[PDB]
């Protein structure tokens, strides 16, 4: 409903996806192969 | 009498070694010589490395020479770099680029005491950044492959883009040999970002041209930036009407580089024979198990050379001893066919009198570069609140 | 199959007590059969080098060349990448100029050294500078190239661990001009942290520490800590360098050179054997110098695959995708008479400090011996609890509370020590003024007698 | 802190510097003399 009103209260086009699992920022703590990680999380917002 | 100082020279055909012996003639009689007399020494690249190894060593390193210089090896094809050779002088701590032109050579783990005079793909990129001083772009999108020149350009773009200025989107990469790159242009075409710079290769450029033309991705609001490995050979037919590219001026015979570079060489030995200790190199590479003392002194000579009156424009080096003021022309393809519309002096972009073409049909360059109303909503799962 | 393994040496040592080597005919388990061929040079120079390894290709069909010199020149080495250039042959190297490392090397060369990179000299340094409690450091780094995977590398390490740590600024320092426009000292005035860091080269830190002399940053309450490229040789020890400079190096010392060799010569046997135990086909061997056209399809990138996960002797003795050793056999050494001595061994992850003591000030001037702790576990006062396997580590205050048991064998008895981690209120309280009075203190359990008692008459 | 300095010998071995570096407020005093302050400004110009 909040959705709904920021859609008719703004002239714009909404399309509301629902997320999986994945929502803990992704702490790499876990010894994988001795690389380099990178920030896919955290805030997330920025995937594509 | 003077002494007899030797110069090593790496070139190719027989009319650039004479072109090299000419100008150190002539660098023995502009200059003032009351000590020292400068020797022309110069061989051709070898099909095979071991011999071209014993060839310097037996030709080059006997002579007892301070500089090296290099060009680039006459042949089609890319199997046999010279890079290795620059490992030779490595050995006896400098060696002068004039047609190097890949990024590789801009670091210094390698190429410990290696300057150049040529402008490599790198610096194509700072020309790049002159385009958002153009038309004020923002989001952008490289598209590179997975090897040392598209991290060397990533590293380049980034530290150009150090400012609280515009900032980078997400940068592609791909391995150079596969075909197969749809989901390339799926992820591109899915963001909302279209300024396409493309760096690569001809294989690579023709497999970005096929799959991004068989998906219908160059009509208006696409942009499509690309070096000069991108509008040459079998990549020319497959690249849309109206592409930006670039030229590098005076791309094959540089007789200029040679002059200049017996110019700089002469002065940086007339220059540095008038301090005081200026070691010899040893003879050969028979029975030689000291290195040079005088190598980043030599270097640092080397470096610090200017000359604004030159023939090429204004020689100079920067803290890696490369090429600035470059010499560049934009280039766009009109009707299957190069025309010129911009030159690069080294400062500022000056265009001609011919006008833009876009590759989607238009010929004044919007505003904003991409926006539209199409808002992407994304939540949790919640029962109470979704 | 015979197969020919070839041992360059260079330097003026003599051979005769080097090539003498009785690790081979009862050691031949494997169905391929190695030969040593072990060679000399005393003129360091790579027309030599190219010289005996293309006539030595074509006098003997050799199949792993394994370098090795004792100078500091790491030019030559990337000559024996030339080598590879030619050749593709796995080349080791064990001491000399073919110990440096060097970033970004080409995919297709089959060169693989002992040298640590600046992951691993990373990771060690974070580890001595969190055993001592160092959370505030400064990082003073310049314009070597390998800067930018050290500074995201401690950043990203520091942003994801759960130690607390606390990044000053990272500053940049210019050695192409004298520092004589005051800009350096300013730069360096700005240092208040423990622990410094530097990253450069030789002739660089003698001009960084000549200026930090007079600036003020090595004395009391500050401690300076570079890599192993920066001090270099260990015997040329010059006077700018002050005392305390935490540094990490090869050990070189107790790792004998035919050792070396052994280890080499197994991986590459035991490397070039494991395509023949499972793939059951294997090509021919190594083609003359020059003739190259016909023997580039041969080659087999499969090899590659087997030269990252090698094991020997039970011990993890493997290598990485960059071409260096997954474990390398670091140590420690500590700057003082001026030398350089040894103070820890950086095993596997855990760090040993035993040939030197833990407290870091020394106590030659301001409090002598130290004190030892003796509780027992009780409810509210002492609350003992074990060491949790998957780090071996107390954290936080939890002090580490050893215990000295005895195994009750029969009628024999013996001596194991097993460490755990005490906290409580008497760890708070003693902490608390521990660290205001500031003293070197121990603190360990009872596991026979208990509270004192009478017994007959004592 | 209360520092002492002595002054009897130039700042040579890196001690009277290495007390005056430690030194983090906004107010500083300052009890000596003439030539002895010339010196602690001098060292202190080039501290900070």
């Amino acid at each position: 409903d909040l959705l709904i009103k920021l859609a008719r209260e703004m002239d714009f086009t909404y399309e509301v996806h629902l997320v999986a699992d994945g929502k803990f920022g992704t702490q790499e703590r876990v010894n994988n192969s001795n690389a380099a990680a990178w920030n896919g999380m955290m805030g997330e917002l920025l995937s594509g | 009498d003077p002494k007899i100082v030797n110069i090593g020279a790496v070139l190719s055909t027989k009319k650039h070694e004479q072109i090299f012996r000419e100008a150190v003639n002539q660098a023995n009689f502009f200059h003032f010589t009351r000590k020292i007399q400068l020797n022309a020494t110069s061989v051709t690249h070898r099909p095979n490395a071991i011999q071209m190894a014993l060839s310097v060593c037996e030709d080059l390193i006997s002579s007892q020479v301070y500089a090296i210089l290099v060009s680039h090896p006459p042949a089609p094809t890319d199997h046999l770099t010279p890079t290795p050779i620059s490992y030779t002088a490595g050995f006896y701590r400098p060696v002068i680029g004039l047609t190097t032109r890949m990024s590789i050579y801009s670091d210094k783990s390698i190429h410990l005491s290696f300057l150049r005079t040529v402008p490599p793909y790198s610096h194509q990129a700072l020309v790049w950044f002159e385009m958002m001083r153009l038309f004020n772009w923002n989001h952008v999108i490289l598209i590179v492959s997975d090897d040392h020149e598209g991290r060397a350009a990533q590293k380049k773009l980034e530290t150009l883009l150090e400012e609280k200025e515009s900032k980078a989107d997400k940068v592609l990469q791909f391995e150079p040999g596969t075909k197969n790159l749809t989901a390339l242009l799926l992820e591109a075409k899915e963001l909302e970002a279209r300024v396409i710079i493309l760096s690569a290769s001809e294989d690579d450029a023709t497999a970005v041209y096929k799959s991004a033309a068989m998906l219908d991705m160059t009509g208006a609001g696409y942009v499509w930036l690309v070096g000069e490995r991108e509008i040459s050979g079998s990549a020319l037919r497959y690249a849309p009407d109206g592409i930006i590219g670039l030229q590098l001026i005076n791309g094959k015979n540089e007789s200029a580089h040679i002059s200049d570079a017996v110019a700089v060489v002469a002065q940086a030995i007339h220059e540095l024979f008038e301090m005081e200790q200026i070691t010899d190199p040893p003879r050969g590479c028979v029975g030689n198990t000291n290195i040079w003392k005088t190598g980043p002194l030599f270097k640092r000579v080397l470096m610090s050379s200017k000359y604004p009156d030159g023939v090429t424009g204004r020689i100079e080096f920067n803290e890696d001893g490369d090429r600035k003021f470059a010499q560049y022309s934009i280039m766009n393809l009109q009707n299957r066919k190069l025309v010129q519309v911009g030159i690069f002096d080294g400062s500022y972009i000056i265009q001609n009198d011919r006008k833009i073409i876009w590759p989607g049909g238009e010929t004044e360059r919007p505003q904003g570069y991409q926006m539209s109303t199409r808002l992407k909503i994304v939540t949790i799962h919640q029962e109470p609140f979704v | 199959p015979n197969m020919d393994i070839a041992v360059i040496l260079v330097g003026t040592t003599e051979e005769v007590a080097i090539k003498d080597v009785h690790e081979k005919d009862d050691f031949h388990h494997l169905p391929v059969t190695p030969r040593v061929e072990l060679v000399t040079m005393q003129e360091s120079d790579p027309k030599s080098i190219i010289t005996r390894i293309c006539d030595l290709m074509s006098d003997k069909k050799v199949q792993g060349v394994v370098f090795g010199d004792d100078t500091d020149q790491e030019a030559i080495a990337q000559i024996l990448d030339f080598i590879s250039v030619q050749t593709l042959t796995p080349i080791l190297g064990i001491h000399g100029g073919s110990s440096m490392i060097m970033a970004d090397k080409e995919e297709a060369s089959m060169f693989f050294q002992f040298g640590p990179s600046i992951e691993q000299q990373a990771s060690v340094m974070l580890n001595i500078m969190e055993e001592y409690d160092w959370y505030i450091f400064s990082i003073v780094t310049t314009y070597f190239p390998g800067y930018q995977d050290f500074e995201n590398k401690v950043r990203s390490t520091i942003e994801n661990s759960f130690v607390g740590w606390e990044l000053e600024e990272v500053i940049h320092l210019d050695m192409s001009l004298d520092d004589i426009d005051s800009k350096i000292q300013n730069q360096l005035k700005k240092l208040q942290s423990p622990v410094i860091l530097l990253y450069c080269t030789k002739e660089e830190a003698t001009y960084i520490f000549e200026v930090a002399h007079s600036v003020g940053l090595t004395g009391y309450g500050f401690t300076w800590i570079v890599p192993s490229l920066v001090a270099g040789d260990t015997d040329t020890v010059p006077d700018e360098f002050p005392t305390g400079l935490i540094s990490v190096s090869y050990d070189e010392w107790d790792y004998d050179l035919p050792a070396r060799v052994r280890d080499g010569i197994a991986i590459i046997t035991t490397a070039a054997s494991t395509m023949l135990s499972e793939h059951n086909s294997i090509p021919q061997s190594k083609s003359s110098c020059n003739n190259i056209q016909e023997s580039r399809v041969y080659e087999a990138h499969m090899l590659k695959r087997y030269l990252i996960n090698v094991t020997f002797e039970g011990r993890d003795l493997s290598f990485s995708e960059d071409g260096y050793q997954m474990h390398p056999k670091l140590v420690i050494i500590l700057l003082n008479e001026r030398k350089w001595e040894r103070v820890g061994k950086y095993k596997d992850r855990s760090l040993k400090m035993w040939p030197v003591f833990d407290l870091y000030p020394n106590s030659e001037e301001h409090k002598d011996e130290h004190l030892s702790i003796v509780t027992l576990e009780e409810a509210p006062f002492v609350i003992v609890e074990d060491v949790d396997p998957l780090s071996g580590t107390c954290m936080r205050n939890t002090v580490p509370c050893r215990k000295q048991i005895r195994p009750e064998n029969r009628t024999e008895e013996g001596g194991n020590y097993i460490k755990r981690c005490c906290k409580g209120f008497c760890i708070d309280i003693l902490k608390k003024i521990a660290k205001t009075v500031k003293f070197t203190y121990d603190l360990y359990l009872v596991t026979n007698g208990k509270h004192g008692k009478k017994i007959n008459g004592v």
